[PDB]
RNA sequence: GAGUUUGACUGGGGCGGUACACCUGUCAAACGGUAACGCAGGUGUCCUAAGGCGAGCUCAGGGAGGACAGAAACCUCCCGUGGAGCAGAAGGGCAAAAGCUCGCUUGAUCUUGAUUUUCAGUACGAAUACAGACCGUGAAAGCGGGGCCUCACGAUCCUUCUGACCUUUUGGGUUUUAAGCAGGAGGUGUCAGAAAAGUUACCACAGGGAUAACUGGCUUGUGGCGGCCAAGCGUUCAUAGCGACGUCGCUUUUUGAUCCUUCGAUGUCGGCUCUUCCUAUCAUUGUGAAGCAGAAUUCACCAAGCGUUGGAUUGUUCAC
RNA sequence: UCUGCCCAGUGCUCUGAAUGUCAAAGUGAAGAAAUUCAAUGAAGCGCGGGUAAACGGCGGGAGUAACUAUGACUCUCUUA
RNA sequence: GCCUAGUGGGCCACUUUUGGUAAGCAGAACUGGCGCUGCGGGAUGAACCGAACGCCGGGUUAAGGCGCCCGAUGCCGACG
RNA sequence: GUCGUCCGACCUGGGUAUAGGGGCGAAAGACUAAUCGAACCAUCUAGUAGCUGGUUCCCUCCAAAGUUUCCCUCAGGAUAGCUGGCGCUCUCCGCAGUUUUAUCCGGUAAAGCGAAUGAUUAGAGGUCUUGGGGCCG
RNA sequence: ACCAGGAUGGCCUAGUGGUUAAGGCGUUGGACUUAAGAUCCAAUGGACAUGUGUCCGCGUCGGUUUUCGAACCCCA
């Protein structure tokens, strides 16, 4: 997925 | 600045103050057979590209003024150089300034 | 750096533009010197307005660059600014000599017009 | 607009007057420091009451104008339109700053001049009113009302002196009589026994 | 097509700026030293004199006079501790001067060492006393080896120039050359001195909570809420309800400020669902007060027990 | 169904002894020679044309019509 | 006199003190601490107060305390 | 499960051709043996790391630094300072994070503005040293 | 907010090194014409945006104000 960017 | 073309000053050959003619010192032509030039040429020949630094980051707007003072006595005629402070405009023997005169 | 080489490229482009500017100024100058009819006088008058005003914008950018402390040798800029001023003062002489009417206050104060060969 | 006075109540910084180093300072809100009969003589308004500070704090120019409006309104209501003389004895000289933040943060956080604020010590007079002796309760209520415009604790003190002078009210009248004080507008001029004798002859002619 | 580079400081980094080499006043707490992207400023120049000596004067400003002439042109007298000037920034210094005007000049020359300043007690730069010459100037005492002082600048390698009946130019000798020795310059301002453009959302590695983007913590400017004082509003009437000019607070449901925890990972907006808590109470219970006649509506108290909805648009919180 | 305007810039291309710069080799001279000086002088840069269905680009401020607006109109600055 | 490791991220407090509205904020001076350090006390606690430490017995203290937790007022404590 | 296409730039087996800064691409930096913004294997190679992690028995004695200056220096060095060890030269006059007696030094706190500079509030007393005006000329 | 600029006749623009106030349009007066434009002969005007410093002297150079326009305000 993708975390806090 | 303005310096005159004649100065009576010390001469190391005469051991005495003598009159001198004053000229601005010019950077001489580079000889091809100075040792550093020969080493530079043979280091730059072939492949490898540039082998010594090339100075770019120029910051001074002014060169230090150097005067060639040459003694006028025909037996001596000795040359030496005297370095004066930096100045943007340099004049040799221009005109002695005058006081209390009208501006035009 | 690329900033300095940028600045230098715009200097060379501007000095080139001043070079063709003075050349075209002296072109239209000698055409007005050879001008035949009145309408030719006012047209090369107007073309000298266009070129000297272009040249005045160019001197304005040159004087901003002379005021800058990012340039170390300014002899090309000072000589180009002198050349621009020379063209400006010549144009000012021509606009005086043409725009003064023959019987205005200036003409009735001092007529003169020495006309050197005459 | 401007911050509440609790931001600049305490004399934390060094004194910072407007000068050639502090420019772009707006004018103080208070401008007039004397109200009532300024032209009243020294024998017309003998009774003087002070509002004396009790803290080492900083009074804003806005507060110094609000208190002089409050005291002026009560004294024109109670003593009548001209029956008093109010002197505000602080002039706002200390400039307070502001670092307005709409980001830079505390980078280059030196303030622009926000306002003018006076510095008062423990025991220094803030406001003084001189008037006739029968207006004493009107003076006390005027300073007590003007107290609420000011932060911190102020006392009301009826002074021992005679109006806006450095001389005591009891010794004042007979030392006027002995020609030691010549009345000169609002206050007096002291005449010592030290000048040339032509001044003594002119005074005792 | 190849190889490489693409400064640093920094209340994260980038943009901005230069606090990167220097100088003044302050900070700076009365020896000295002393920090911040602290404050107000300046520097990379200028001078054949604005260097040096001697002599003569005295400046800024003010008063009073005198044809044109007036506010201001010039002549004169008086007062004049400097309120002028000394190239500049500022500070210090200076009156038969260090200022202004003349006269003569070139100590702004050559050569060792020592010292101060920054300092490691190193260099450079700058400076200080000396000494050895050779000069200038003055009647002489003296003074001068740049500028009244505090600033105005530059290593090695290379180049260039100057100096000596100089050294070497390697088997010997001669001559050109070349290399040395000594003294200036050509310059590195990132100023103890690499030769250097970007982009990466296709990205990679070593690390960092020394360092940002949430929550939490300190703070409360700003946001929000509430007081005190009472000039005024309210036909009157300060205070039913309000409330200017001022001033004191609270809260962390606003944004900031900071960077303490976490970068060998605490899943980053909304909505749906579901439970509970707070009160600064919209409604309902009980009340008090109104410029509360009734009705309606305000303001206030005990009070959070129980409620506070269905939808169009928008991902929205918010909004309507 | 049309495909407007701009060759100033940056590219591309054309022209070349009338030519500013121009390396090596070659040529002239001085010297003992290394060497130095000079004359000549290629392509390319500069110079001059052409090209936008090449890359690309294609303005500002005022006054002005029997209410008021608006601005067909005028003025001016300005570019390729 | 020689050789020399480690260090060259610091942080806190009285008083002085700069920026900031302020901050368990950023920056200096002086001295003392913490870091490097346990112990008695402040319930708890890097830094506050007392005091610095070999392994023990007796005694005594400091700062703190003495209703009960919890050693010590369970004094016929004083004045409000 | 629902779907795109299913006579044509269709689907498919075998053979063959192109190989790593190369191939091949109806173009997504896609594919090239589960590997692709440069495959895989072995070697150079134990590549370098101012950066993380770890670093093995006891007792005794001494005991820090986060500061100076310079550095493409700011997570690092050099240098001084602090430290330890090894001593050594003497002692068994000298010195001191201290006072006293002398003597100089300073411009901070305070204070001042009827003192210079700068800022600034209010009246008062004067005249012509000027001006603005009413009124008599 | 930061950087860079720009403020001059009534409008639109010039203008230095420091001494000259410039041009176009407009306005005004007279000619031409029956008259008006066009055309011809002439004339005036500038808070040089402000104050300060430099200089003998500034619109011009240098710092501070007051109105304006342009570029940037990024990574989460
Ligand atoms: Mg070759
Ligand atoms: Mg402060
Ligand atoms: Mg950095
Ligand atoms: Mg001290
Ligand atoms: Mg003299
Ligand atoms: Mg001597
Ligand atoms: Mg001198
Ligand atoms: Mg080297
Ligand atoms: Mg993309
Ligand atoms: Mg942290
Ligand atoms: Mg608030
Ligand atoms: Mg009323
Ligand atoms: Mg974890
Ligand atoms: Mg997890
Ligand atoms: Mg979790
Ligand atoms: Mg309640
Ligand atoms: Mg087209
Ligand atoms: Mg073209
Ligand atoms: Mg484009
Ligand atoms: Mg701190
Ligand atoms: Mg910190
Ligand atoms: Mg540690
Ligand atoms: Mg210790
Ligand atoms: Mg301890
Ligand atoms: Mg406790
Ligand atoms: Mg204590
Ligand atoms: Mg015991
Ligand atoms: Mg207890
Ligand atoms: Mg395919
Ligand atoms: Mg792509
Ligand atoms: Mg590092
Ligand atoms: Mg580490
Ligand atoms: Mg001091
Ligand atoms: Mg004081
Ligand atoms: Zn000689």
């Amino acid at each position: 997925s993708g975390l806090l960017l | 600045v303005n310096v005159p073309k004649t100065r009576r000053t010390f001469c190391k050959k005469c051991g005495k103050h003598q009159p001198h003619k004053v000229t601005q010192y010019k950077k001489g032509k580079d000889s091809l057979y100075a040792q550093g030039k020969r080493r530079y040429d043979r280091k730059q020949s072939g492949y490898g590209g540039q082998t010594k630094p090339i100075f770019r980051k120029k910051a001074k707007t002014t060169k230090k003024i150097v005067l060639r003072l040459e003694c006028v006595e025909p037996n001596c005629r000795s040359k030496r150089m005297l370095a004066i402070k930096r100045c943007k405009h340099f004049e040799l023997g221009g005109d002695k300034k005058r006081k209390g005169q009208v501006i035009q | 750096m690329a900033d300095k080489r940028k600045l230098q490229g715009e200097i060379d482009r501007c000095l080139k533009k001043v070079s063709e500017g003075v050349e075209q100024f002296e072109d239209i100058w000698q055409k007005l010197h050879n001008a035949a009819n009145a309408n030719q006088k006012e047209k090369y008058e107007a073309d000298l307005k266009k070129e000297i005003k272009k040249l005045q914008r160019l001197r304005d950018q040159i004087k901003t660059w002379v005021a800058s402390n990012e340039i170390k040798d300014k002899r090309q800029l000072i000589d180009n600014r002198k050349l621009i001023e020379t063209q400006m003062e010549r144009f000012k002489v021509v606009e005086r000599e043409t725009k003064t009417k023959a019987y205005s206050k200036e003409g009735l104060g001092l007529a003169q017009k020495v006309d050197p060969a005459q | 607009g401007r911050r509440p006075a609790r931001c600049y109540r305490y004399c934390k910084n060094k004194p910072y007057p407007k000068s050639r180093f502090c420019r772009g300072v707006p004018d103080a809100k208070i401008r007039i420091f004397d109200l009532g009969r300024k032209k009243a003589k020294v024998d017309e308004f003998p009774l003087c009451g002070h509002m004396v500070s009790d803290e080492y704090e900083q009074l804003s120019s806005e507060a110094l104008e609000a208190a002089r409006i409050c005291a002026n309104k009560y004294m024109v209501k109670s003593c009548g339109k001209d029956g008093f003389h109010i002197r505000v004895r602080l002039h706002p000289f200390h400039v307070i700053r502001i670092n307005k933040m709409l980001q830079t943060g505390m980078r280059g956080a030196f303030g622009k001049p926000q306002g003018t604020v006076a510095r008062v010590h423990i025991g220094q007079v803030i406001m003084s009113i001189r008037t006739k002796l029968q207006n004493k309760e009107h003076v006390v209520e005027a300073l007590r009302r003007a107290k609420f415009k000011f932060p911190g604790r102020q006392k009301i003190h009826i002074s021992k002196k005679w109006g806006f002078t450095k001389f005591n009210a009891d010794e004042f009248e007979d030392m006027v009589a002995e020609k030691r004080l010549i009345p000169d507008g609002c206050g007096v001029k002291y005449i010592p026994n030290r000048g040339p004798l032509d001044k003594w002859r002119a005074l005792h002619s």
